[PDB]
């Protein structure tokens, strides 16, 4: 019963469970920040970009001259940006059974592991969960692809560089297991072995396990997991909002009655209100376009950012402003607005209602007959003869290296008149402007987070108390930012696991009590021998069939418990036509004697001893009569 | 030296989970030891292998395993394995560390005999776990290790064991012995035809193969193949489309079959159900084994024709390519009566450049008997053209390689195509129009053979048989004509 | 023991109902109208099981197939007086296309009738307000033991089977599902459960379908040779169903060819379709999952619209109008119209009710009220229904234990019984209407076990000792909250009756001359020899075990002639200590 973590990032997580013989490894997150220390990549080249100053160290002997440039103080690598893997080497993950996948925001690792280890197994999701996060692959790998970058940097993963780099670059883990990004076929491929499950479908595994999914909340499509046997239940949250969102709302029933209720993928920012905040948006969105000018965001293709349109498009109607146009650039944009409209039935259950009515569930369609959003594939066609000053632009990865967000990232980040407009967390904002200053761009930290957090953290620990927690030290240390204050953290009262990154737990209960089926004749040939009441008792002996990991039970030692009295044993020796049977006593037993055959029997707490001659049938007249005297256990 | 040095700092450190997985995990990562002496760092990996904690020992053994990948040791290290297999055998984890390190030092370089191969796998048969702790692996251990060209009744009777798993992994130790030849046995198919019906998936997808490959082994059970290729054509039914591109792909590694059962797969049915369920992974697995059957009989292939165009449309580029491909391949001594309007408006889209030229290859190896179909082709090909002017080389070779192979059925088109009007003048026609240059490179390519074509011409047309002649050589072919000798 | 009668479609097609009994649970298989007799008798006599009283304490839960006039026909009744308070378990997107649909049948019948008794519309969004939605591959739980399970079957949108576990018992209802791949409906496919009873469809049995092609280009050159001489394609086909596959499929025509003519399509559920189809692609083929992208594929550049002006048109005219049956009375207007015309032509989609002038023109008369038959019908049969091999292909892939036939005719239930008793070998049986078909199912009992039990079981079952009785052992418990069986010691230790360790005793006296040193030799060479396969060892002080029995060389007692041999063992080997006081009592060799 062994939990091995081999993601570090608290939301994006990697953890193999193994149970009774499955080795189901929960969630593959493909840790993105380390893309934050790379130089970006610009489909045109900057004069910017091109000229930098590169970083030297002081004592000159390696060559990285050529390898990390330094821009503002703060100094990045130069080449394609690397992806943080999980341990592949920790476990052999070919001996990895079954994937689950709980949301699109932790599947963009499952190439590397699909097809670089040999994992024979299948891998089970949602089906919007697959849709969606094969289109933010495509994205991926699209903007990744464009223009080639080569990786000719390599001296600075060596031990002793990297202590002697600087900060931020100290700040990275383990990037000799950092690899480049994957490619066409192994999308393909990846999208093969994954099969369609539904929302809390009973779906079995091997004949051993059930695993079963239930609704989250987090984004449209994602899954809360459980791991059952008949007589025990792990379960597995990973991302959560019983805050009032778009999809189905979250399931609070089959997470009771559970041992572990691992607390994956909790808000990033604690310290949020997500009304005020998008209220927020809308506030200086529009004093950017009122003052004449664009705005950028950089979005998902998918997620959030619908229900951003959508309140910004009931903006519109109480601002004025329908003569300013929304732009939605993405090479997957209309596939995405597509498969937005279409999945509607995993939305809340009013909006069930809705697509009761034959109406569009999400709004972006009336912003659309409205000629109001216009999706486009890319700039390189209808966007340049259709593009108007000013806009409101949505771009692409949110990152701010690679895309066409670095495009319009640099262009109109001369002016203090316009504004960039980052909403998407899990990236640092400081972090993100790093390359980019000096910049006069004005820049507004405006996350909009819809995971829970640590009060209703604590509302859904005392909801369906577990009889164990998991979690990582983020969630159990206070945070790095807000360390002075003791609040916002996990509050239960067992004594809560910490897990950091690549790291072996063992779950401290065992496995005591499984479960055997039997077919009714033996069940109709076993008879209840009540001796102690409301404690029945009964005999029972068969033959096991085994197969397919249920074991049943078919036809093909009972012992004695129970001390014998002497004198109703003399009694009924006397009343059976045995005759001048002798009884003497001693300090703690009788001896009791049988001319015929003959028997001495000597009886002690807890003791019965008898001594016969060479015979059969009082031998066994005597068994049968002993044995019924008693209880058979 | 270095690896001295690390296995002191473990000493030191001792903590248990923290400074050794993040110890053995830094000296995996970083780098390689590419030398002798990691084999005596195996002797350090022999130093912390008394102690607790299973998950340390089973990474650490795993790093002997990596090191053994890199043919670094050889005797010692399976020795060493054999006394770890041997005295520390505890629980599954340390099992298959153990079973592990066995697999990569049987395939790290010898492969050999002499306690290289025999006395690993009777020490790994001698093993077997009571409850999945080595048993799939110890099969795959036990697949890798070949004995001798005679064993195969310890996997016989693992065909019915308790794991699905185990019976995967009995499969594919099967599929390497069978890679290696060892004359495999009759009662395998017997074993096999009652392994269908596992109710389970998985396993059917390869028992498909081995029905497939103790099938094309030898063909005498009774007729051996028609029963194993109509078990086949069951499993095509499947509900399950893995299985389905399985049984597709594994009757498309047959080559021999009867041919009477083989056309009684399309009529009174597993064609006729094999190929409209399923993205492009079922039907070209289907479409290829009907490619490879229809070269190996000659005959059939009038249905395998009429099978293949109803399949145009079915939305996938891939698909059409690979169907043009499918008929492409098998057009040979087969003719078009009516289904060559589907086949011929098909080129009728957008762009599809790769589509675009595969019908033009397409079209220029067919084979056709009726003169209303060189009609219709051709003006549709026209029609393509002044749609497209983007390909005209393309169709010049596509219409020369169609006059090449057929010239007969043209000859009553020659009065209809071109103005040939008996009392009028017939106007010069324009020289650089690149549409009349493909007319007459179909005339002249089918002039080549057909004596009764010369005398059907006019002036202009020798006078533009000369300029085609001199400039476009690798064209238009060189006849006898009176005007150019 | 479960129980199973069909309200309806026993032998018959239309109202479609079935009631099943399992373990004390009553569950609502289908429930639809007859789609023919315009008396009292196209809805079900719901007073076969309540007469005068509730329904909701004896029916647990509803559950529906499809949108069929057959599957669902007769809602509105079951929820207002005759009365179900109850959840109505049907799928997303029947629960989309039911009212709209049973909408329609209200406007054909007060059309028709004039009637105030059919329904209302206040009543039917009664009975649209509690109905419970169900998803695809999915379980729901009713009250805590009856688990409900939908499948995707492809016979119309939305079109599933269900599936029922109440306990360990399982019945599947399969509406009228379609193995045979439709253009934008899949397959149907349920994962092999051990079903119990398998509810199947059989309305297409006497006939093996061929390929879909054969289908279409049947249908297809005869559309083109009737426009060819003139004539005017009137399909009398219904609303959705068969509807949208027949547009996309002569769209697909018209738009390949390029011929021109002014196809429309039915007023009513005109653009209902337009805006149903396109919300509920994950319930369709694969093929527009994908290929959906580019353009709306539901969306038709060549269809336009009907009304009832335009019946008068000479020309080509290619417009279909519901209902499939042709007996709603548009279409009859239609048809009415266009009694006395040799050139055009009518159609029949699929299947018929008795009593309908679909069954009518099926059997070959003339005279209808009388309107002489001058139009032309040929047999297409795109109503996606099973074949015989469709048949087979669900029943061999489920493999359940027990079928019922429903939803057909006479000749093909016979043959198919019989078909289905020769191969597969299961109780196949007719169902009539009315009566009560039983099976006593076999139950099951689960208990508990502990782990110890179970360990040193596979211990000793993989080693080499199998094929022969093991006799497993324990006991077993009863709490009356659950049932349990526990090893023997550990029983031991938690009644608390302590480890009865037992010491039988019994002196051989063996009358020999030889000596008892000897004779202890004797009694070793003996046991060793007859006892095969058993741990036959002789202790250095003259004592000998066999298993757990020890023999020992006692004193010499007071008769010369006799010796004692002292034999003990424990009750766990009785029967070794019993057989071998038989054997010593049997005597030594001498
Ligand atoms: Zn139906
Ligand atoms: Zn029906």
């Amino acid at each position: 019963m062994k939990l091995y973590c081999l993601s570090g990032h608290p939301t994006l997580p990697c953890n193999v469970l193994k149970f009774k013989s499955t080795t189901i490894m929960l969630d593959c997150g493909l840790d993105m920040t380390s893309t934050l220390n790379f130089l970006p990549l610009p489909l045109v080249q900057s004069p910017r970009l091109s000229n930098l100053p590169g970083w030297s160290l002081k004592d000159g002997n390696a060559f990285l001259d050529k390898e990390l440039k330094e821009c503002s103080g703060h100094v990045f690598v130069d080449s394609v940006p690397e992806f943080c893997l999980p341990e592949t080497e920790l476990i052999d993950l070919s001996t990895v059974d079954v994937i689950l996948i709980s949301n699109y925001h932790c599947m963009m690792a499952l190439p590397y592991i699909t097809e670089h280890t040999g994992f024979t197994g299948t891998v089970y999701a949602t089906e919007p969960t697959v849709q969606i996060g094969r289109l933010l692959m495509e994205e991926l790998v699209n903007f990744i692809e464009r223009v080639p970058k080569a990786q000719s940097a390599s001296l600075w993963k060596n031990k002793d560089i990297q202590r002697l780099l600087p900060s931020p670059l100290k700040d990275a883990v383990e990037v000799s297991t950092w690899r480049r990004c994957y490619t066409m076929q192994e999308v393909n491929s990846a999208l093969s072995k994954i099969q369609l499950v539904g929302y809390s479908q009973k779906i079995e595994l091997f004949g051993a396990v059930q695993v079963t999914p239930l609704s989250s909340g987090y984004a449209l499509g994602s899954s809360n997991w459980i791991i059952q046997s008949h007589y025990e239940k792990v379960s597995y949250v990973s991302g959560s909002s019983l805050l009032t969102t778009h999809p189905q709302p979250m399931d609070q029933a089959s997470l009771k009655n559970s041992d572990v209720l691992v607390l994956t993928g909790l808000t990033q920012i604690p310290t949020a209100n997500p009304d005020g905040m998008v209220g927020e948006f809308c506030s200086n969105l529009a004093l950017t376009v009122r003052n004449g000018g664009n705005v950028l965001v950089p979005c998902y293709p998918s997620g959030v950012i619908y229900d951003l349109l959508e309140c910004l498009y009931q903006y519109i109607d109480s601002a004025g402003l329908s003569s300013v146009p929304l732009y939605f650039i993405s090479p997957v944009a209309n596939s995405s607005l597509e498969f937005s409209q279409i999945f509607a039935e995993w939305l809340c259950h009013n909006k069930q209602s809705k697509v009761y009515l034959p109406e569009p569930p999400f709004p972006h369609a009336e912003l659309i007959q409205t000629n109001k959003l216009k999706h486009y594939p890319s700039i390189h066609g209808d966007f340049s003869n259709d593009f108007r000053q000013p806009c409101v632009v949505f771009t692409g990865h949110p990152s701010l290296r690679f895309g066409d967000v670095v495009h319009f990232m640099e262009l109109w980040g001369k002016s203090s008149l316009n504004t960039v407009i980052f909403t998407e967390p899990d990236f640092s904002y400081l972090e993100a402007l790093a390359p980019y200053q000096p910049l006069a761009m004005k820049c507004i930290y405006c996350p909009i987070d819809t995971r829970l957090n640590f009060i209703q953290v604590s509302k859904l620990l005392k909801e369906v108390q577990p009889l164990h927690v998991v979690c990582p030290e983020q969630y159990t240390q206070p945070p790095p930012a807000q360390s002075h204050r003791m609040d916002l953290m996990i509050d239960c009262q067992p004594p809560a696991m910490s897990y950091r990154r690549a790291e072996v737990l063992a779950l401290p209960f065992k496995r005591r009590y499984e479960k055997i089926e039997i077919m009714p004749e033996l069940a109709d040939s076993l008879v209840p021998m009540e001796i102690k009441p409301g404690i029945s008792l009964a005999t029972v002996s068969a033959v096991l069939h085994t197969k397919d990991n249920k074991h049943l039970l078919q036809p093909p030692k009972p012992l004695l418990s129970g001390s014998i009295p002497v004198e109703q044993f003399v009694q009924t020796l006397e009343k059976h036509g045995f005759s001048d049977i002798k009884v003497e006593d001693t300090a703690k037993g009788h001896i009791v004697l049988l001319q015929e055959a003959e028997t001495l029997i000597q009886i002690e707490e807890d003791s019965t001893h008898i001594i016969c001659d060479n015979d059969e049938m009082l031998r066994v007249r005597l068994r049968d009569l002993v044995l019924k005297f008693l209880q058979k256990f | 030296p270095s690896k001295s040095a690390a296995l002191h700092i473990d000493l030191c450190k001792a903590t248990s989970p923290a400074d050794a997985l993040q110890y053995l995990l830094q000296f995996a990562r970083k780098p390689v030891e590419a030398e002798s002496v990691e084999g005596v760092v195996r002797i350090l990996l022999e130093h912390y292998y008394k102690e607790n904690d299973p998950s340390v020992r089973l990474k650490i053994a795993s790093l002997l395993g990596l090191l053994s990948k890199t043919a670094g040791f050889s005797p010692d290290c399976i020795m060493d394995d054999a006394i770890n297999i041997l005295q520390n055998e505890k629980s599954h984890q340390v099992l298959a560390q153990l079973l592990d390190t066995l697999l990569a030092i049987g395939t790290k370089l010898p492969e050999n005999q002499a306690i290289q191969m025999r006395l690993v796998d009777v020490a790994c048969k001698h093993l077997t776990d009571t409850s999945h702790g080595v048993r799939n692996k110890c099969l795959q251990l036990l697949g890798n290790l070949g004995s001798l060209e005679k064993v195969q009744k310890i996997i016989g009777d693992y065909f019915s064991d308790q794991d699905p798993r185990v019976r995967t992994a009995a499969i594919k130790a099967m599929l390497q012995l069978h890679e290696r030849g060892l004359k495999l046995h009759q009662t395998i198919y017997n074993q096999a035809c009652k392994l269908l019906s596992d109710d389970y998936e998985q396993v059917r997808s390869a028992a498909v193969q081995l029905i497939w490959v103790v099938s094309q082994l030898y063909p005498e059970s009774i007729r051996l193949v028609d029963d194993a290729f109509g078990k086949i054509c069951h499993m095509v039914s499947d509900g399950s489309w893995v299985v389905r591109v399985q049984a597709a792909k594994l009757l498309g590694s047959m080559e021999q079959v009867s041919s009477h059962f083989l056309e009684q797969t399309l009529d009174k049915g597993a064609f006729v159900h094999g190929l409209e369920d399923e993205m492009y992974e079922v039907r070209i697995a289907a479409v290829e084994a009907l490619c490879m059957l229809a070269q190996s009989s000659p005959s059939f292939a009038e249905k395998c024709l009429d099978f293949l165009v109803d399949m145009f449309n079915d939305e996938i580029e891939e698909v059409r390519l690979q169907s043009i491909h499918t008929m492409r391949k098998i057009s040979n001594n087969i003719t078009l009566r009516e289904d060559q309007l589907d086949t011929v408006l098909a080129v009728l889209e957008d762009s599809s450049r790769d589509i675009r030229e595969a019908l033009h290859e397409l079209l220029c190896c067919t084979n056709v008997s009726t003169k209303e179909g060189i009609h219709l082709a051709l003006v549709e090909l026209l029609k393509n053209l002044t749609k497209y002017p983007t390909d005209r080389d393309s169709i010049w070779k596509c219409l020369k390689f169609l006059g090449s192979r057929h010239p007969t059925l043209v000859l009553p088109l020659v009065p209809e195509l071109l103005s040939t009007h008996p009392f009028f003048d017939t106007a010069e026609p324009d020289m650089d129009d690149p549409a009349y240059i493909a007319v007459l490179v179909l005339i002249f390519n089918a002039a080549k053979t057909c004596p009764t074509m010369p005398a059907l011409f006019s002036d202009h047309t020798f006078r533009h048989y000369a300029y085609l002649r001199d400039s476009l050589s690798h064209l238009v072919p060189a006849l006898r004509l009176p005007g150019r000798k | 023991e479960i129980r199973v009668t069909p309200l309806g479609a026993g032998q018959d097609v239309g109202r479609s109902c079935i009631l099943v009994s399992i373990a004390g649970k009553n569950v609502m298989l289908d429930c639809g109208m007859h789609m023919g007799f315009n008396d009292d008798r196209r809805f079900p006599d719901f007073s076969y099981i309540t007469q005068n009283g509730r329904l909701t304490d004896f029916l647990d839960c509803v559950i529906i197939s499809h949108f069929h006039l057959d599957h669902c026909g007769a809602l509105p009744y079951f929820s207002e007086m005759v009365g179900y308070d109850g959840p109505i378990y049907m799928t997303h997107p029947t629960q989309a296309i039911c009212p709209i649909l049973l909408e329609d049948y209200r406007k054909i019948a007060v059309d028709k009738k004039g009637e105030a008794n059919f329904f209302t519309s206040q009543m039917i969004k009664d009975c649209m307000k509690k109905v419970v939605a169900v998803h695809l591959h999915q379980t729901v739980q009713v009250d805590d033991e009856l688990e409900i399970k939908a499948y995707y079957a492809g016979h119309v949108l939305g079109a599933a089977m269900f599936q029922i576990k109440v306990g360990s018992e399982s019945v599947v209802y399969t509406g009228d599902y379609n193995m045979t791949p439709d253009r934008h409906l899949g397959a149907a496919w349920i994962d092999k459960c051990r079903p119990n009873l398998l509810i199947t469809e059989s309305t297409y049995a006497t006939t093996i379908r061929d390929s879909k092609r054969c289908r279409e280009r049947d249908f297809l050159k005869k559309v083109h040779e009737t426009v060819e001489r003139g004539g005017k394609v009137l399909i009398p086909v219904f609303a959705l169903g068969r509807a949208q596959e027949l547009c996309i499929l002569l769209e697909t025509f018209w738009e390949r060819m390029n011929l021109k003519v002014p196809i429309y399509f039915s007023t009513g559920l005109t653009e209902k379709a337009n805006h149903y189809y396109k919300l509920f692609i994950p319930w369709t083929n694969q093929k527009i999952r994908k290929t959906f992208v580019q353009r709306n594929m539901f969306e038709f550049k060549h269809i336009k619209a009907f009304d009832r002006a335009f019946a008068d048109n000479p020309g080509p005219m290619v417009v279909f109008a519901t209902p499939g049956m042709l007996h709603a009375g548009q279409s009859l207007q239609i048809f009415r119209k266009w009694a006395g015309n040799e050139k055009n032509m009518v159609i029949m989609p699929g299947y018929c009710v008795q009593g309908t002038v679909g069954h009518k023109i099926l059997s070959g008369q003339r005279k209808l009220e009388v309107l002489e038959v001058k139009m032309q019908v040929e047999y297409m049969s795109f109503s996606a229904h099973a074949d015989a091999k469709g048949i087979m292909q669900l029943v061999g892939q489920a493999e359940p234990e027990s079928v019922l036939l429903v939803h057909g005719e006479a000749k093909k239930m016979e043959f198919l019984k019989q078909k289905i008793e020769q191969e597969l070998r299961v109780n196949c049986y007719m169902p009539a209407n009315g009566e009560t078909v039983t099976l006593p199912t076999s139950p099951s009992i689960p208990v508990g076990i502990s782990l110890g039990l179970l360990k040193r079981e596979m211990a000793q079952g993989l080693l080499p000792e199998a094929k022969k009785p093991r006799l497993l052992h324990g006991t077993l418990i009863m709490k009356d909250s659950n049932f349990r069986l526990v090893s023997s010691e550990q029983a031991l230790k938690e009644l608390g009756l302590a480890e009865h360790q037992l010491r039988f005793t019994c002196r051989v006296h063996l009358h020999d001359t030889r000596k008892e040193q000897e004779t202890a030799l004797r009694v070793y060479s003996h046991l060793k020899s007859v006892l095969k396969d058993h741990c036959v060892q002789h202790l250095p002080d003259g004592s000998v075990t066999v298993e757990s029995v020890l023999l020992q060389a006692a004193a010499p007692s007071e008769d010369p002639g006799t010796k004692v041999l002292l034999v003990s063992w424990t009750y766990q080997d009785e029967e070794l200590g019993s057989f071998l006081t038989s054997l010593l009592k049997k005597g030594l060799p001498q």
